[PDB]
């Protein structure tokens, strides 16, 4: 096979080279590089929601779940560092029952608010909820809400449709090197915001627009103005 | 009358009042004629405005 | 007779040379045989006993703009007496010539013609080979995957001569061409 | 399903 | 050898094709719809059957308190086989998104319902009116405006339409 | 470069001097899938559009 | 009668292209008189723009591409032949820079 | 041990003493094709066919029998495909494509992907037991 | 006249008649005004009505 | 000889017919028809949009047997994508394909009864022609262009009072159609028109290509809902009318009875319809219903990613074929594998029946060309795609 989206792998080792085994097809990788980098370079591709190839890497939305043999709970792909001679499973019912059960959570709390999202053409959350996804849809009592908290001119944002990937808090934390965004609180209903009035000031703060996967943060000049497929 | 456009016109509409920290919106009262159903956590002292509708809703308590 | 009869049968009574490739499944037994072993296998399936394909139901065309032999000329065949459907597709180019069926088949005359005027795939030794379906004095073919899909001429009515004339496309409003396509597919 | 495939030699 | 020789057959079948009974009998049978009340209708008085699923004008409906339903999803854009409908949008200053240029080339639209099934609101629908007969091509060009005007005069009707519906799909 | 196909294809001459770009289009920044890369494109640059003076319908 | 199979040297190709001009030319007196032109254009120059037109395309190396090109010319023949093309279409058709490109427009 | 005097077919007639026209048919088609080689299959299914049609031509005289027997089609159905197999046999005799190319490849695909029950599917009925026995004597 | 079923705010008259077994003559109009009427008068109310949408009189609808 | 054409504008010719044709001064010796006078653009307009974009495009191919077209491509579409239908679904598009085969076959008939002379059956027909007109006008939207049969079930549900105003159309529809052939079965103007006019042998039908009544009218028994029955027709009987020899006569005769077995389809379809679904729940090629979409999130993803981008086809290639009313009514599509059609051609039973006109009309008189028009019943929006 070859790598998914064209990757070039960099053996800084020749020697070190562990061979995985990522659905029967064997490939080799070299040190390091995650469950989900060795199915990236044999031609896998695996859902990921909190999961960017240019931030650190966050354990939380379990939605790159695979079955290793030698495993009695399903591994986070995107986390688990690759190990010699591994039987990965990605086509199978545990490792499939895993993504839409977890789909289904991130689903239920979700506002209805597609037909208004400025990232309606382009969300990965529906995407992949047509894919990897149960169709049925099996929530009925009340959702939570958030209140929406203004930050900067060119950043619109509306929390109501924001699964806590933490993606953003991580890329400003490290790639735009100021400290204004954060998570606050505990449990369901935890929130993400400056905590303050600030707004981010940062020359490349504008970002976390297509860094964050759902609707939830969108900029501002661009309102409503088109969709992606026009 | 026609010389109000709804921009101006749904303004006059004074805000509901509900207690509790949510409310649901679902435009017209048979909600398969409405718009899809709206959560909107009205906790700021300003009416919270539904995005379909455009119906602000305000907390009577507190 | 059963799908997979005329399989077996088929493969083995056949001549070795004739098929290059060939494919069963429910969709539908499909021959891809050769360029030029068309016309005698065509002739074979017409006449053996047990495989009578009498009826030929039309020939179809399919452009691939990323392979040598760019056009697949399909031919859709049914066998009347014994309720069976036979498929024979063969690859053809811009400047290769086809030998023609309407020997076989007279009914083939028009398909061939209305192949050659979407496709521009000639076909050898046809009566009467011209355009059928697009206009008198039509430049391009239109089914190729190149050809736009407004055109490149159109067509008013110019009052300084008493006659429909022809000018190179201005269209109002552009084809506006939307992309749904989407990954994780 | 498998959609697989095997080729013929002489 | 087709053979009807018989004596007494050849006389019945001989007086058959000689008297025209054949055409008589196919001559009263018209005679007899002469007579028959007819089944025409007089049509700038009394108009023909139409069903509550009719696909006629389009029309932007808006919601009782007066702000309109469309949201500039751009659903029925994308649906619609005949790329007759074009949106522009933007944010107004109230922060609610909304069209600024909605209009419907009705001489492209092929009136197949599918950008009115496409809504999620409700915002556009076909009303019953089919009695268009402009005089002007670009009378034909509805912009918005002759939407939300054929909505306010068939709102009381087309309301009525989809709620007998609504139970359907 | 042989032409010859380009003389046969029946297209108006004038359009076989056009010049083209060839490219395979990136992944979008917005999305994190990869099932859109691999294929190539000719991108004709057809800049040319301008507006039509009764409705703003872009005109070509 | 039926389309020729094909042309294995260029020596049956110019063969071919010999063969198509002369039925033109012989086909030339039937469309002088068919279209009611007589006096406007004399036979004598449409010779010399079919000849301009079979020479325009004097590069061609592959002996099918010049089959192909000679079969569009039968068949182009041919339709003139019937009363089909529209009326004088036949005549329309067979008949520094920079500062002037740019005072135009920018595309040239 | 009546004459047809109707085929219900329009342009194929009945055909008086079909079995006289039949049963010397296939003895010319058995007596054509002795060229062919015996190692293709073309040959061995047609005189698998053939004789069995001929043999079942020869206990039996009249028609009804002969085709009750055989079960396929008509009497004239048959002396016509017996034509049709005879200018076959010449046209094969003249064209000779026996043999097999040398580094010959096959593309052979048995994808099995379901189609729902409600989709226009061919089914016929079953066959007579000679157009198995061919299929057995061919592959074995 | 059978029955008359209602008027309108234009002047224009609804009647109504009803049959046994087969279609004709249900209901019409006789339009108020008579400079060719336009043939388009009826209001959305009362356009339902008349051509068998709904079974609402049309004074009923406003209600 | 001389070389004179038609065109004629009044619709006798089911008009935008051009037939240039050469007589021996009386005798007809060849006729050559120019088609592609109605050359839309379909096939290349297919292949640019969604698969359900592309649907009512097959209204618009064979326009008095809309609902024909629809199933074919619905078949292909659930044949390439393995998509079970509800039997409710099933039983309702057999029936209003019947209705279908009902309708072209009267538009047939006395457009053909019109060129021979007879006025007074037209207009009965047509009279009799509304009341399904408006049955398609009361489960959707338009009476003629109703895109009612998508890919996965039907559009929506049939309306309450549907069932009985059918049930009280087929009470009276065979008395309508024996009241319409005591004017043409008996009459002997009508015979000397039609006998001996137009003969094909089934041999010269088969090799030419002429499935459908063409077919069965040369004596040959091959219909595509009995050979290869797709929807539900096994459990309906019904029987297949076969000609004795087929010239102009014995085709009329043909769809007399056929008219009268799809009212026997259509009554049994109206008692053996069962309760339940319409749409798959596949809910890949079916949309989530109104107040479904306005409740759940999944339902409004699947709305919303369904009406723009469509469902994507998996990659393939089939040929399906119905019984049309005219004949054998065939679609290919070839699947890239996208949400767009690769290549869809559409394989029209006129195409074949139109060309075969010149060996039909050989050594025939004048007036004997316009009831081989009529008698095969070509329309020419399939006929130029
Ligand atoms: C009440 C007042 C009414 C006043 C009006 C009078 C009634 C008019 C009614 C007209 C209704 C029909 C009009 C149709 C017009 C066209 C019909 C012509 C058809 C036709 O000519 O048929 C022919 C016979 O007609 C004929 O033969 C017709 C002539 C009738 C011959 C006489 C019949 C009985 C003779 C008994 C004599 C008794 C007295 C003996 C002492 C032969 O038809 P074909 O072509 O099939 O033939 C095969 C030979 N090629
Ligand atoms: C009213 C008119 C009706 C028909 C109009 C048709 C108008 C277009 C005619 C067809 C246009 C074509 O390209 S169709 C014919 C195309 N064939 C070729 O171009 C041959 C390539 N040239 C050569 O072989 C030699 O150079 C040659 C120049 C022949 C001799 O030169 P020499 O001996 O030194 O070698
Ligand atoms: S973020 Fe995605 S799933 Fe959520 S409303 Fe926007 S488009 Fe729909
Ligand atoms: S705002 Fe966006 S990037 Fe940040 S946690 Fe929410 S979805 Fe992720
Ligand atoms: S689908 Fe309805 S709400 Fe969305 S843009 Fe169109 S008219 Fe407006
Ligand atoms: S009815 Fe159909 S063609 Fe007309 S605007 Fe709506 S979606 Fe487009
Ligand atoms: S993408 Fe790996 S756990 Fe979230
Ligand atoms: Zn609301």
């Amino acid at each position: 096979r070859n790598p998914v989206g064209g990757a070039r792998v960099h053996f800084s080792n020749p020697e070190d080279a562990i061979e995985v085994f990522v659905d029967g097809y064997a490939v080799k990788v070299p040190k390091g590089f995650t469950v989900l980098q060795a199915c990236e370079v044999a031609g896998v591709d695996i859902p990921r929601f909190c999961y960017h190839s240019r931030l650190s890497i966050a354990g939380n939305c379990r939605m790159c779940l695979v079955e290793v043999e030698k495993s009695p709970k399903p591994v986070a792909s995107c986390a688990m560092p690759a190990l010699p001679g591994m039987k990965i499973k990605t086509d199978t019912p545990i490792a499939k029952k895993a993504r839409e059960g977890v789909m289904e959570f991130l689903l239920m709390n979700h506002p209805l608010d597609c037909p208004i999202c400025d990232q309606g053409g382009e969300c990965d959350l529906q995407d992949q909820s047509m894919a990897f996804g149960s169709d049925r849809g099996r929530f009925t009592e009340m959702k939570r809400s958030v209140v929406d908290k203004n930050l900067g001119p060119l950043v619109k944002t509306v929390m109501t449709r924001c699964i806590q990937c933490t993606r953003c808090v991580r890329f400003a934390s490290e790639v735009a090197g100021v400290q204004d965004l954060g998570i606050l609180g505990r449990g369901s209903g935890e929130e993400i915001g400056t905590y303050v009035e600030k707004l981010m000031t940062s020359e490349l703060s504008g970002n976390v627009i297509d860094i964050c996967p759902v609707g939830a943060l969108t900029s501002k000049p661009f309102a409503f103005k088109a969709r992606n497929w026009e | 009358r026609s010389k109000k456009s709804p921009m101006e016109l749904i303004s006059e509409v004074p805000p509901i009042k509900v207690d509790g920290r949510i409310v649901a919106c679902e435009g017209d009262t048979n909600p398969a004629l409405g718009h899809p159903i709206e959560f909107i956590c009205l906790d700021l002292n300003e009416p919270a405005i539904c995005k379909y509708c455009g119906l602000r809703y305000v907390q009577d308590h507190h | 007779m059963d799908n997979q009869f005329i399989f077996k049968y088929s493969w083995e009574t056949l001549p070795k040379k004739w098929v290059k490739k060939m494919e069963r499944s429910e969709h539908g037994n499909r021959f891809d045989t050769n360029t030029d072993y068309l016309f005698q296998l065509l002739c074979f399936l017409k006449l053996h006993t047990y495989t009578r394909v009498q009826v030929l139901i039309d020939i179809c065309g399919v452009d691939y703009p990323s392979r040598k032999r760019r056009f697949e000329v399909v031919y859709n065949l049914l066998s009347t007496r014994y309720n069976s459907r036979i498929r024979v597709q063969t690859s053809a180019d811009e400047v290769t010539r086809i030998s023609s069926v309407v020997s076989l088949f007279p009914s083939a005359g028009w398909w061939e013609r209305e192949v050659w005027d979407m496709f521009g795939v000639s076909f050898i030794n046809h009566p009467d080979l011209r355009r059928i379906l697009t206009d008198y004095g039509f430049e391009g073919h239109p089914l190729r995957k190149d050809f736009p899909l407004s055109g490149y001429v159109q067509v008013r009515y110019d009052d300084p001569e008493k006659r429909v004339v022809s000018e190179p496309i201005e269209m109002t409003q552009e084809f506006r061409y939307f992309d749904f396509a989407s990954p994780w597919e | 399903p498998p959609i697989r495939r095997y080729v013929l030699t002489k | 050898k087709e053979i009807s020789k018989d004596w007494n057959t050849v006389f019945e079948r001989s007086i058959n094709t000689l008297f025209l009974t054949e055409m008589v009998r196919g001559l009263s049978l018209t005679l007899k719809y002469f007579f028959d009340p007819k089944v025409t209708i007089n049509y700038p008085f009394e108009k023909g059957p139409l069903s509550p699923r009719f696909r006629g004008e389009h029309a932007l409906r808006r919601y009782p308190t007066g702000e309109e339903r469309c949201i500039a999803c751009k659903l029925c854009e994308a649906v619609c086989p005949a790329q007759a409908i074009t949106i522009e949008a933007e944010e107004r200053e109230d922060g609610s998104r909304r069209t600024t240029r909605y209009d419907i080339d009705m001489t492209k639209c092929i009136y197949c319902g599918f950008c009115q099934e496409a809504c999620p609101v409700d915002a556009i629908v076909e009303g019953p009116n089919f009695e268009f007969a402009t005089e002007t091509h670009e009378e034909l060009l509805y912009d918005k405006e002759k939407l939300l005007e054929n909505g306010d005069r068939w709102e009381t009707e087309i309301a009525e339409n989809l709620r007998s519906e609504s139970l359907y799909r | 470069k042989r032409g010859e196909i380009g003389k046969v294809s029946g297209i108006p001459e004038e359009h076989l001097s056009r010049k083209v770009i060839i490219y395979s289009p990136a992944r979008t920044a917005t999305q994190s899938g990869s099932g859109k890369l691999g294929k190539w494109k000719i991108n004709f640059v057809s800049t040319l559009k301008w507006e039509n003076p009764l409705m703003g319908w872009t005109s070509t | 009668i039926g389309v020729p199979p094909n042309s294995a040297n260029l020596t049956e190709a110019r063969r071919r292209v010999f063969d198509f001009f002369r039925a033109a030319c012989r086909s030339i007196p039937t469309i002088m008189d068919i279209y009611n032109l007589q006096d406007v254009v004399a036979p004598s120059q449409l010779r010399y723009a079919i000849s301009a037109q079979i020479r325009n395309n004097a590069h061609i190396t592959d002996p099918k591409v010049i089959d192909l090109l000679i079969f569009k010319g039968m068949e182009e023949l041919t339709d003139i032949v019937d009363h089909a093309k529209q009326r004088h279409h036949i005549i329309g058709q067979y008949v520094t820079d920079f500062l002037k490109n740019f005072y135009t427009s920018n595309y040239f | 041990a009546k004459v047809k005097q109707t085929t219900g077919i329009v342009g194929l007639d009945v055909v008086p003493n079909a079995r006289a026209v039949l049963i010397d048919l296939y003895s010319k088609t058995l007596k054509e094709i002795q060229a062919v080689p015996e190692d293709e299959g073309y040959r061995k299914a047609v005189e698998s066919f053939t004789r069995q049609r001929l043999n079942v031509c020869k206990e039996e005289e009249d028609w009804e029998m002969i085709e009750k027997r055989l079960g396929c089609g008509q009497v004239e159905e048959l002396i016509e495909e017996a034509r049709d197999e005879l200018t076959l046999i010449g046209k094969m005799i003249e064209w000779d494509p026996w043999g097999v190319p040398d580094d010959y490849e096959c593309e052979v695909i048995e994808n099995d992907a379901p189609i729902p029950k409600h989709v226009p599917q061919h089914r016929p009925g079953p066959l007579p037991e000679q157009f198995y026995k061919t299929l057995e004597g061919l592959i074995a | 006249g059978a029955t008359l079923v209602g008027v309108d705010k234009f002047g224009n008259k609804y009647y109504q008649k009803l049959g046994d077994t087969q279609y004709g003559r249900h209901r019409w109009v006789e339009y108020a005004s008579k400079d060719r009427y336009n043939a388009s008068q009826v209001p959305a109310e009362w356009h339902g009505w008349l051509h068998f949408i709904t079974d609402h009189t049309g004074d009923e609808l406003l209600s | 000889n001389f070389t004179l054409n038609f065109g004629p504008q009044h619709p006798a010719a089911h008009g935008v017919l051009r037939l240039v044709l050469e007589m021996n001064g009386e005798v007809v010796e060849r006729a050559e028809p120019h088609i592609g006078l109605l050359h839309r653009g379909t096939e290349k307009l297919i292949e640019y949009k969604t698969y359900l974009q592309a649907l009512p495009y097959f209204d618009r191919l064979d326009y008095v047997s809309m609902m024909a077209q629809e199933h074919a491509y619905s078949l292909a579409v659930e044949k390439l994508l393995n998509c079970e239908v509800p039997l409710r679904a099933q039983y309702i598009r057999v029936l209003f394909c019947e209705i279908t085969r009902i309708l072209n076959h009267l538009l047939a008939l006395t457009t053909h009864a019109m060129d021979v002379g007879a006025l007074t059956p037209f207009l009965w027909a047509f009279e009799e022609r509304e009341k399904l007109l408006e049955f398609y006008e009361r489960v959707s939207g338009a009476r003629m262009h109703a895109s009612f049969i998508r890919p996965g079930g039907v559009a929506q549900d049939l309306p309450l009072g549907l069932c009985r105003d059918i049930d009280s159309f087929t009470q009276q529809f065979a008395s309508r159609i024996d009241e319409l052939e005591e004017m043409l079965t008996g009459n002997r103007i009508w015979k000397q028109r039609l006998v001996d006019i137009g003969t094909v042998t089934a041999q010269q039908a088969k090799d030419w290509g002429f499935s459908g009544v063409m077919l069965r009218g040369s004596g040959v028994c091959w219909d595509l809902r009995r050979a290869a029955p797709y929807d539900v027709y096994d459990q309906l009987d019904f029987d297949v009318p076969v000609g004795t020899r087929g010239d102009c006569y014995d085709r009329y005769c043909i769809r007399i009875e056929e008219m009268r077995q799809s009212l026997r389809i259509i009554v049994q379809c109206l008692n053996q319809m069962p309760s339940g679904m319409i749409k798959a729940d596949d809910r890949k090629l079916c949309p989530p219903s109104r107040c479904r979409m306005k409740l759940s999130m999944e339902s409004l993803i699947h709305h919303f990613e369904l009406y723009t981008e469509g469902f994507s086809v998996p990659a393939s290639s089939t040929y399906t074929a119905v019984e049309a009313p005219k004949g054998e009514f065939g679609v290919f599509l070839v699947s890239n594998g996208s949400n767009r059609p690769y290549r869809c051609k559409i394989r029209a039973p006129g195409f074949a029946h139109s060309q075969g006109l010149d060996f039909m009309s050989k050594h025939h008189m004048l007036a004997d060309v316009v009831t081989i028009i009529g008698t095969q019943d070509i329309v020419f929006g399939e006929v130029d795609r």
